[PDB]
């Protein structure tokens, strides 16, 4: 129970961080909506194939984001003392490697 | 619509460009829109609209294949040309030959489409115009552009033929050394003919140039390097170091995860920044591999051993820049550091040393010098 000011700064930084990764996801998300859309939906599949690969640009500029977001979060220099810090910095890390992982899935039902 | 404006200078490099203005009796050099003052020389072209500078560059990881970058190393030069052959091996863009004459291949908006070098470079000229525009909030036609002191002239008459292109009203054509010496003021210098060094280590290439001056004309004495080091390959030093680290620590290897590799390399161009005034450097690096958190550190000392070797080589083209002009360290007046790489101190102790102990010039900032000159030399020029 030594909270300090300092650690304060850290905590706002992480919380930017936090919401840049949110719109990042968001985009994930309506990716997601519309490859499960196209997977499961009525198109002629003749046009699916046409449909999937026009998400490719989509995606890999999502995959970039969240790699830009990664860069940011490898800037910071945590004290082990700022447990908070490090513990919020280690979920956020996860959290953009799960989505990460979700874009490779993308990529991997697309252009194939 | 804006008022006329002053006379820019601008350092056209491989991999960055920079814009000066000379107003209130000193150089301003001026930052783009994303507050960079220096511009990267990408151009990108999309299945939408061209991109240059920063947003090509940051975009470079999404579209590799229609990302142009490098076209210094190709304009002005036939197809054929040795340097043209071996560089186009290590480019993810396409260079062709069109009746001898290089272009860059590329698909923008859904179709093949191919430039000339200097169409490249005039892509780069019209975002330095248009970031010099912005600043100044005033037009900008008249420049001075800078090429390197070997160009010759098929090189030197594409680059101004790509400043035609771009809409400038290019003033003078002057070499990078000159413009360097001409930001540091050696040509004001009172006495006899001055021999001066120039030492350019930056935006991927290393350039040694030794000029004579003598009433206040330059003249090339000699021209010595290496075409590719800078950076990048002390970057890469650090990045062995770090996975060879890693492997002793985790009994992993992280080499094939290019997600893992980025991210070790961003943090270690950073690293190497810090330690040109910083003697350590720290990384923190949560889950980089197989979920480990990779915390780590590095010293100047460290970051030098590494790189010993290179450091050690960039003495060489001094050495042989000497011999070609017929002069002895001991006669050379002035010493100049142009290029980012030049802030490593170990950089700047090994040359101090080589010229025991002379002073070096490198108040004005590296990256910047060889703009600051051109921007001098347009405002004489108004």
């Amino acid at each position: 129970g030594s909270n300090s000011p300092q650690e304060e700064v850290e905590l706002k930084k992480l919380k930017h961080l936090e919401k840049s990764v949110e719109k990042i996801a968001d985009q994930l998300e309506e990716l997601n909506k519309e490859l499960t859309g196209i997977q499961q939906g009525f198109l002629p599949k003749d046009l699916q194939a046409e449909a999937l690969c026009k998400l490719d640009r989509r995606v890999k500029a999502t995959i970039e984001q969240f790699m830009k977001i990664l860069e940011e979060i490898d800037t910071l220099i945590l004290p082990e003392n700022f447990k908070d810090s490090r513990l919020k910095r280690k979920g956020l890390v996860k959290k953009v490697q799960a989505f990460l992982a979700e874009c490779d899935t993308v990529e991997q039902n697309i252009c194939q | 619509s804006m008022s006329k404006g002053p006379a820019v200078g601008i350092d056209l490099g491989t991999t960055y460009s920079c814009v000066g203005v000379f107003q209130h009796g000193k150089v301003e050099i001026i930052a783009n829109d994303q507050g960079n003052r220096t511009t990267p020389s990408y151009v990108a072209f999309t299945d939408t609209e061209r991109l240059i500078g920063d947003a090509a560059k940051n975009q470079v990881a999404m579209n590799p294949t229609n990302t142009v970058f490098d076209a210094k190393r190709l304009i002005g030069r036939r197809f054929d040309d040795a340097v043209v052959q071996s560089d186009m091996k290590h480019w993810p863009f396409m260079v062709v030959n069109d009746a001898g004459r290089p272009k860059v291949q590329v698909e923008y908006k859904g179709e093949t489409k191919s430039f000339y070098p200097e169409e490249v470079s005039s892509m780069v000229l019209t975002k330095m115009k248009e970031i010099a525009e912005a600043y100044l909030g005033k037009t900008v036609t008249n420049a001075v552009v800078t090429v390197p002191a070997y160009f010759n002239d098929s090189q030197r008459q594409a680059t101004k033929d790509a400043g035609t292109i771009a809409g400038l009203n290019v003033l003078r054509i002057i070499n990078e050394p000159t413009a360097a010496a001409i930001a540091y003021g050696l040509d004001k210098k009172v006495g006899a003919e001055r021999n001066v060094l120039i030492f350019d280590l930056g935006g991927g290439t290393f350039d040694v140039s030794i000029l004579t001056i003598e009433d206040g004309i330059f003249e090339v004495k000699s021209t010595a390097g290496d075409t590719h080091l800078g950076g990048e390959d002390f970057d890469n030093r650090m990045v062995n170091h770090f996975i060879a680290e890693f492997k002793r620590k985790h009994k992993k290897d992280i080499s094939e995860n290019k997600r893992a590799v980025r991210r070790l390399r961003t943090a270690c161009e950073r690293a190497k920044r810090t330690l040109f005034s910083s003697t350590q450097a720290s990384i923190e690096i949560d889950s980089l591999y197989e979920g480990i958190d990779f915390y780590t550190s590095i010293t100047r000392a460290r970051f030098e051993e590494l790189n010993a070797d290179l450091f050690r080589g960039t003495l060489d083209p001094v050495e042989k820049a000497l011999r070609d002009a017929k002069l002895d360290k001991s006669q050379i007046h002035d010493i100049v550091l142009v290029g980012g790489s030049t802030r490593i101190p170990k950089i700047q102790k090994l040359l101090q040393d080589f010229f025991n102990g002379k002073e070096l010039n490198k108040s004005i900032n590296p990256d910047e010098a060889v703009a600051y000159g051109a921007a001098v030399q347009a405002a004489i020029l108004s």
